[PDB]
């Protein structure tokens, strides 16, 4: 009757999304230092792929980006890319 | 940090 929360193995393919946080930097959340989806255009790839604000970036590309330096979630995702996210 | 991707 209700989802608490899930992980999605969502594949885009063009990405319309601003990555954020990271180990090192301030984050997203409150107590999070992990990449967070912060801004997902709505025109964009990501957008019809199913990602959505607020779901954390735990693998790209078959690459674990779990607890993961911002540049390395960002070079994961710098034609196609299958993204593993969490939710809620 | 918002970074553009």
């Amino acid at each position: 009757a209700r989802i608490e929360e899930e992980e999605l193995t969502l594949t885009i393919l063009r990405l319309g999304i601003s990555i954020a946080g990271g180990k090192g930097s301030t984050p997203y959340k409150g107590d999070d230092e992990g990449i967070f989806i912060s801004r997902v255009s709505e025109e964009g790839p990501a957008a019809r792929a199913g990602v959505r604000v607020g779901d954390k970036l735990l693998e790209v590309n078959g690459v674990a980006l779990q607890g993961a330096e911002h540049h390395e979630a960002v070079e994961a995702l710098r034609t196609a890319v299958q993204m593993r996210v969490w939710r809620e | 940090i918002e970074s553009e991707v």
